[PDB]
DNA sequence: GCTCTGCTTATCGGTAGAGTG
DNA sequence: CACTCTACCGATAAGCAGAGCTACCTCTCGAT
RNA sequence: UAUCGAGAGGU
């Protein structure tokens, strides 16, 4: 097994300023993970064959307007143990206000 | 504006001693002989005496420590308590030059007393925490910086510069230098995540510790507690 | 790859089929709106361009960075050879050919006293300087979106048109 | 087995073996089952009565 | 837009710590991925040594583009904000 | 590098957009219906299409790839079905909204009980907030007990005149009494959730505005369930006890415990129904979809495995120390990471860490091949995983790993340009070191490694105070930094003595001790 | 300003909102027995005007949200008959710096 | 159709190209990368104006990668069709299955169903030719057609015509 | 605390989040806005112009 | 199994105003 | 013009339920 | 190279 890099450890990473350390150790040090979203519904419905080179999200009939995200892998489970419960989490990768 | 690892007890010496005792240390008449400065510790000690215009700069030199003493003894300090942690040893910064330029002796000094009065009260604009020309930045920048220009003021005074810590003109200058370089490397870097920082540092000391105290104290102050014990 | 200004469009609760292009009914998309936006964020009407517009603005583009490309010192085939890769080559020179064929004016004299004339909706007024007409009968046909409209001169536009048009 | 909550856990202990007078403390050991939850101190103490 | 202009820039001509160490590491990372060193390389070898003797010299061709809380932004040099 | 590549951007996340996901788009993103409870074909082998683990779902299994998106079990994050519900039913984390929203609106139309004419109803518009706007809302509403046809000549705002119900909450039920014109007798009827949804769908849009709702992200009939999302077996993975026994997760069987219940309501409302039944087998189906999502329901009886122990419900997943966020997100397990006792050693800086041997052949750092360090990467490379200095792998420019312990002819590799080397830690590579608890950041400092014979890890007894440290057993944690980027954060930022003065007293935090302070009296 | 002895009604206190753009403040007459401002630990508290604000807003860049507040019914608040939106300017003592000026905005 | 549109391309660059000449070196591949392709969404990418003074900005160094990523920001001449547009063209080829024909980038097949009835395959005339009494559609013959469907592989697009209709047909 | 009922309060209140926090940050494994995270670092055409001409992208 | 706070229900007047002698 | 008699919103508690309860690490043992 | 628990321990 490997160590737990727990949020009492976390937080000194913080006050150290060590961004690139923390962002490494919980990501490529652990469940770093690659997810396709739809730029329009933000949701990971997206069904990429990469193969084929061919992306498109259904239910917005979309297969141009498609963006890649490195994640870890628990916050793929959160945000689909959410969709279970009927929340919709949309990843947007631009702002609004 | 400073980062907590910066900052070190000092004496603001404008603060304590009786009124005589004050007016001894800072105070230079250029009239009576035996009030002015000694001497053997310059060398331009001829054209001193009676230059009325010159009395005008030590004047305005002397006012200004009033009005520090003043401002640290109503309002700021009122007990009295002139130790406080302050960034920039100057005690360090002038017993290194004594030893750099080698301020034995018993040499008197080449340094004038323009150069103290102005070279001082430049300095005290150059030490930027706040950088900008509008009104309300050079009023924090001010406000920011006020205590340390009184331990500066109390320190760099024309008779202390001349009769106690004897620098010359190499050693004031580099004096003034080192301070301005120094009190720069004492502010807090911007990305500085000073939340966790004071999280951990009120914390920690919990972790190992007739009115309620310790930690059930602490808890009903973080808490806001309606009923306090 | 390669996107543009118009950007957002994210997911309403209600869907839309009035979306179907059709250039009858003058419905060309999400990215060909009557109001486009520069790289400033400032609105601008859209800017559709006639066979004749469309021909000056390639081959001045084209002989400009030919001109660049020389720091500072005519034909299609040779023109069409500015641009990087066979693919671009192609695409060019099959364009300036169209170009060549069907531009009725050829030069900024006649395509600015075109762009006066008509200076209506930007698609309309592309497609009035591109298709050489006779009479309102085949204007109408052809551009079915000037039915309701109900301006015409139409006529002296198309015989001003047809009079600029030079010979060949 | 089917009330496994709510039934009291640690009743029963693999007696440990690790040397022999850990063996006898084992055979001699009390438990109160007040919990972890709720922290007083009370029941903690070493009371007078414990002599 | 949101971009400060040089003359009326108010942030601090100091490097931070902050910036020092992510340029440095940032700098090391190109290095090692051959990019173009704008100092001799004599003996040490490392990214890392090379980085900090480019930082020393005023050579890391990189800037800092500093936000403030309102979105705007200053870009700095690493050619031009003071080292210690 | 080790993500195959995709031709669609790589951006980051820069906004969250959370709502609800009404009806029509659970169905638009599923990739299959589930239908039958059978989780197998028919014993024999293969799961069953319609079924919870139709293999449109994805594939969770090493030679099986994805029947929807073609990748592999690595790369395939799984995709969502849609199972249809019979009745609708209430979702249980809305219930006291739900309550809430019966009150604000008539029970029969679906109008705001008070309109902008109100002067106090129209400062709670005013507020920009959509949570403190629908309280606002609600504070005033809840008491106005019947819908008025007019407003305050006759000028009509549209009501229709009826009487408003007082709503209480009963477990998963609502109950609404409107007391019928003094006092008669007031009779209870019950607020189902089909009632409510419908009634729900007639709400303005000016009037979902003024509730705090989202005409499109968050429409306040999409808190009552009509079909349900079905997570793909990522989500709900089986395990396998002894090789050929394999379980179901408790959400497969929460989810096959609703497609059962489902299938009564449709069995009863077509045939034998003794009424007292349909309202027992629609309870249920309440009772499964409610426990499927929170388990901890006040005042009712938990769901239970046939083990006897309580379902594990999604809510419960997310929540807790050990649950989805505080365990797995804002703190995880890593790699490249080591532990063992630690040691004082009089003969090493302030700044070293000693490192056991083992510990420094196991754990690896992946440098870059350079032309001036491609001699000595291919001497490591040479001496292999076991021997000191050497290397565990050689990483391709394409992400292919050479294993060199399997590898015979290790001579025989060239390295490019650009490759990496993992090789074994070494001698002044930087690495974090923690002692817990990590009180403050001093816990947690940036030590040059030299490697040592022995297990435990060495300290200069000048650190020990900061991290708290002493040898009576005391163990200590060392991480490995990854890259050039996150080893200059470790030496420039962290470093043991960047770290002498400590911000919180304005004072040194390490000092002479034990030995050298007795000795130097 | 309306100075009162024991109590006000819910009732005639609902006549206090309904009588604009005249401001009407009410007051226990015990509460005034001291003037708080007065205290030690109270600090001169100063209106900024619609126009020092503005310096302040830009100075900062800030949205109005990002001052930090004080509450209407904040007793200096209501000795100064603060409105929504008005900002007084705090000098207060330090001891790091000497002087220090806070900003607080009007809820 | 012919437009101006506003266009952007993100140009990620890898660290040994950071060189005296980098923002010219991503003005040509910009042209490079860009001209002469096709999409479906603005169509043919005909020529990309004042390309010798794009303004290429600044590079974003990616956290962890070292290579730098732009967004070049353009503006050019595209060109895409659109069902119901009437358009000219000039003819490529004529088989017994109908013709083609050139409309500027791309290449228009007019199938014999949506010929008029009197136009007839002549094989055996010279040059051969579909034909009519005072119709006369060989190759190189200017035609307008009216484009009646597109079809996006996303590197050519399909274009089918007609000339079936009222003022189509030879000109 | 109250991990769940905050994210059903903000489906049910389309809460927009705009990721600025450093535990938004932290979970979604990106970059967090401090320390070495508070600035972009952006490549300076302008000082690699002093390279001998050589040196220049082919 | 124990502390806290906030939120959801009864009691308390308290008036404040038409019906009254 | 002096009376009550009830419909209001205060301000009460008032009772309640749940939410939370240091960090990391080791090993054995039983049930599914 | 399982999962859920429990118990005993280390600093
Ligand atoms: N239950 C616990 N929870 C958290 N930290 C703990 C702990 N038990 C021990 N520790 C850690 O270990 C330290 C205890 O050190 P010990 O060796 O137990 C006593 P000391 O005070 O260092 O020495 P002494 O034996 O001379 O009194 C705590 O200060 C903490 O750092
Ligand atoms: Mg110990
Ligand atoms: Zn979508
Ligand atoms: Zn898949
Ligand atoms: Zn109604």
């Amino acid at each position: 097994g490997g160590l737990r890099f727990g949020e009492m450890e976390r937080d000194c990473m913080i006050a150290h300023g060590a961004a690139g350390f923390l962002k490494e150790r919980l990501m490529e040090a652990s469940d770093a993970f690659r997810v396709h979203v739809c730029g329009i519904c933000g949701l990971m419905s997206v069904i990429a064959n990469l193969k084929k080179n061919q992306f498109e999200c259904r239910s917005c009939k979309n297969k141009t307007n498609i963006y890649q995200l490195h994640i870890p892998y628990a916050a793929k489970l959160l945000f689909q143990e959410l969709m279970a419960m009927n929340i919709a989490p949309r990843l947007y990768t631009e702002r609004s206000g | 504006g400073l980062d907590g690892t910066q900052v070190e007890r000092q004496t603001i010496d404008t603060i304590p001693g009786s009124d005589k005792a004050f007016h001894k240390r800072y105070y230079v008449d250029l009239m009576d002989e035996k009030n002015s400065i000694k001497p053997d510790v310059i060398e331009y000690a001829a054209d001193i005496l009676g230059d009325v215009e010159l009395q005008k700069e030590l004047n305005s030199e002397y006012e200004q420590l009033v009005s520090d003493r003043k401002f640290l003894r109503e309002i700021v300090f009122v007990n009295g308590d002139h130790n406080w942690p302050l960034p920039v040893n100057l005690r360090r910064i002038i017993q290194n030059a004594q030893q750099i330029f080698h301020l034995d002796r018993a040499k008197a000094s080449d340094l004038t007393i323009p150069e103290i009065i102005h070279g001082v009260r430049d300095l005290c604009k150059k030490l930027f925490v706040l950088r900008g020309e509008n009104e309300l930045i050079k009023e924090a920048q001010q406000n920011a910086t006020s205590l340390f220009q009184c331990l500066v003021r109390a320190r760099l005074a024309t008779r202390r510069i001349l009769e106690e810590f004897r620098l010359n003109r190499d050693a004031f200058e580099w004096v003034l230098g080192t301070i301005e370089a120094q009190f720069q490397r004492s502010l807090v870097h911007p990305g500085e995540m000073v939340g966790v920082i004071a999280a951990q540092s009120i914390g920690e000391p919990a972790t190992q510790m007739n009115v309620t105290l310790g930690v059930p104290r602490l808890k009903e102050i973080l808490n806001v507690a309606k009923n306090i014990k | 790859v390669s996107t543009s200004t118009v950007g957002a469009r994210r997911r309403r609760a209600k869907q839309q089929v009035d979306d179907e292009e059709n250039a009858t009914l003058l419905r060309l998309g999400p990215e060909f709106a009557l109001k486009q936006y520069d790289h400033d964020g400032n609105e601008h009407d859209l800017i559709a361009l006639s066979l004749s517009e469309s021909r000056l603005l390639i081959r001045e583009a084209l002989k400009a960075r030919s001109r660049a490309r020389n720091g500072g010192v005519i034909d299609d085939d040779e023109l069409a050879k500015v641009t990087s890769g066979a693919v671009a080559n192609g695409v060019v020179k099959k364009t300036l050919d169209y170009l060549n064929t069907f531009a009725r004016f050829k030069d900024e004299e006649t395509c600015t006293a075109v762009d006066q004339l008509l200076h209506l909706h930007p698609f309309e007024i592309a497609q009035l300087s591109s298709l050489g007409c006779e009479d309102v009968d085949e204007a109408i046909t052809l551009i079915p979106s000037l039915a309701a409209k109900k301006e015409v001169n139409l006529q002296r536009i198309l015989d001003e048109l047809n009079r600029l048009e030079d010979p060949y | 087995q089917k009330k496994a909550m709510s039934s009291r856990a640690g009743v029963s202990q693999v007696l440990n073996r690790y040397t022999y007078s850990s063996t006898l403390s084992h055979l001699r050991r009390t438990n109160t089952p007040i919990g972890r939850d709720g922290k007083l101190a009370k029941p903690r103490q070493l009371h007078n009565t414990h002599w | 837009e949101l971009a400060i202009l040089k003359e009326e820039r108010t942030t601090t001509p100091y490097l931070t710590k902050y910036e020092r160490a992510r340029i440095l590491g940032t700098r090391a990372l190109q290095i090692s991925m051959n990019a173009p060193v704008l100092v001799d390389i004599e003996g040490e070898t490392d990214p890392l040594q090379i980085a900090m003797k480019e930082l020393s010299q005023r050579k890391i061709p990189l800037v800092i583009r500093r936000y403030l809380p309102d979105g705007s932004y200053e870009d700095w040099g690493c050619d031009e904000l003071i080292v210690d | 590098s080790q993500f195959p590549y995709s031709s669609a951007p790589l951006r980051s996340v820069k906004e969250v957009q959370f709502g609800l996901l009404s009806p029509e788009e659970i169905r638009a993103i599923s990739v299959v219906k589930i239908e039958y409870p059978e989780i197998m074909d028919e014993s024999r082998q293969r799961p069953r299409e319609g079924g919870l683990n139709d293999p449109k779902l994805g594939s969770i299994d090493r030679n099986f790839k994805c029947q929807t998106c073609g990748e592999g079990m690595a790369e395939c994050p799984g995709h969502f079905g849609h199972m249809e519900l019979a009745k609708p039913v209430f979702h249980i984390g809305f219930i006291p909204k739900i309550k809430k929203v019966c009150e604000c609106i008539c029970m029969n139309c679906g109008k705001l009980l008070l309109d902008e004419t109100n002067p106090t109803m129209a400062q709670a518009i005013r507020i920009r907030d959509p949570k403190k706007r629908f309280n606002a809302v609600w504070q005033l509403c809840k008491t106005k007990m019947v819908c008025e046809a007019d407003a305050p000549k006759v000028v009509s705002r549209g009501g229709c005149g009826n009487t408003q119900p007082v709503v209480r909450k009963d477990g998963m039920k609502l109950w609404g009494t409107w007391k019928k014109s003094r006092d008669a007798q007031p009779e209870r009827k019950l607020l189902t959730p089909g009632e409510i949804l419908n009634v729900f769908k007639h709400i303005s849009p000016e009037d979902c505005f003024r509730l705090g709702f989202n005409e499109d992200y968050a429409r306040p009939e999409w808190m009552i369930i009509t079909v349900l999302p079905v997570p793909p077996p990522q989500v709900r993975p089986s395990i396998a006890m002894d090789e050929t026994t394999q379980g179901q997760d408790d959400l497969t069987h929460k989810l096959s415990d609703i497609l059962k219940a489902n299938i009564n309501v449709q069995k009863l409302e077509m045939d034998g129904s003794p009424q007292h039944i349909i309202n027992e087998v629609e309870q249920l189906l309440q009772f499964h979809v409610a426990t499927y999502m929170d388990n901890d329901i006040a005042g009712q009886p938990q769901a239970l495995q046939k083990s006897g122990r309580p379902v594990k419900a999604i809510r419960a997943r997310l929540k807790g120390k050990e649950g989805r966020l505080r365990g797995n997100l804002m703190g995880k397990r890593v790699d490249f990471s080591a532990r063992t006792v630690i040691s004082g050693d009089p003969n090493l800086e302030l700044d070293q860490v000693g490192v056991p041997i083992s510990i420094a052949k196991t754990l690896s750092y992946p440098e870059t091949v350079t032309q001036y360090n491609i001699h000595r990467l291919t001497e490591y490379v040479r001496n292999g995983p076991n021997e000191h200095p050497g290397a565990k792998y050689v990483i391709r420019d394409n992400g292919d790993r050479i294993d060199l312990r399997y590898h015979k002819r290790a001579g025989d590799i060239v390295l490019q340009y650009g490759w990496k080397v993992e090789r074994h830690l070494m001698d002044d590579d930087p690495v974090l070191f923690n002692r817990q608890p990590s009180l403050h950041k001093m816990s947690m400092m940036a030590h040059r490694v030299k490697v040592m014979p022995y297990s435990t890890f060495r300290l200069n007894l000048s650190v020990t105070s900061p991290y708290n440290a002493d040898f009576d057993g005391d163990e200590m944690n060392l991480h490995v930094p990854q890259s050039e980027e996150t080893r200059a954060e470790l030496s420039q930022l962290c470093a043991v003595p960047l770290q002498i003065v400590s911000p919180q007293s304005n004072k040194p935090v390490m000092g002479i001790v034990q030995d050298t302070l007795c000795g130097v009296r | 300003i309306f100075i009162y002895q024991n109590n006000i009604t819910p009732s005639a206190n609902k006549m206090i909102p309904t009588v604009s753009p005249a401001i009407i403040e009410t007051f226990q007459e015990s509460d005034l027995v001291v003037n708080i401002t007065h205290h030690e630990l109270v600090p001169k508290h100063i209106r900024l005007s619609d126009g020092e604000k503005s310096q302040l807003l830009q100075r900062y860049k800030l949205k109005e949200s990002q001052l930090p507040r004080i509450q209407r019914e904040d007793p200096v608040a209501r000795y100064l008959g603060l409105k929504r939106g008005q900002v007084v300017k705090i000098i207060r003592r330090s001891e790091t710096s000497g002087r220090y000026a806070s900003y607080r905005i009007c809820l | 159709m012919f437009f101006l549109k506003d266009l952007s391309l993100i140009l990620t660059l890898h660290p040994s190209y950071f060189g005296p000449q980098m923002n010219q070196y991503l003005r040509e591949k910009l042209l490079t990368d860009v001209e002469g392709t096709c999409t479906g969404q603005f169509g043919y990418i005909v020529t990309v104006l004042d390309g010798m003074n794009i303004d290429v900005g600044k590079g974003r160094i990616i956290p962890g990668s070292g290579s730098a990523e732009f967004e070049v920001k353009y503006r050019a001449v595209v060109w895409k069709p659109f069902k119901g547009e009437v358009v000219d063209a000039i003819v490529s080829n004529v088989s017994p299955i109908g013709f083609f024909a050139d409309v500027g980038p791309l290449n228009v097949f007019v199938s014999t169903r949506l010929i008029p009835d009197n136009l007839v395959y002549n094989p055996s005339n010279s040059p051969p030719a579909y034909m009519s009494n005072d119709e006369l559609i060989t190759k190189g013959s200017k035609v307008r057609l009216k484009v009646v469907g597109t079809r996006t592989d996303v590197n050519e697009i399909y274009a089918i015509g007609s000339i079936k209709e009222d003022f189509l047909g030879a000109i | 605390e109250e991990t769940v009922e905050i994210l059903f309060e903000a489906g049910a209140a389309a809460e927009l989040d705009d990721c600025r926090g450093v535990s938004e940050n932290v979970m979604l494994g990106q970059l967090a806005p401090m320390g070495t995270g508070a600035f972009d670092v952006m490549i300076d055409e302008k000082l690699l112009t002093s390279l001998p001409a050589d040196y220049a992208p082919t």
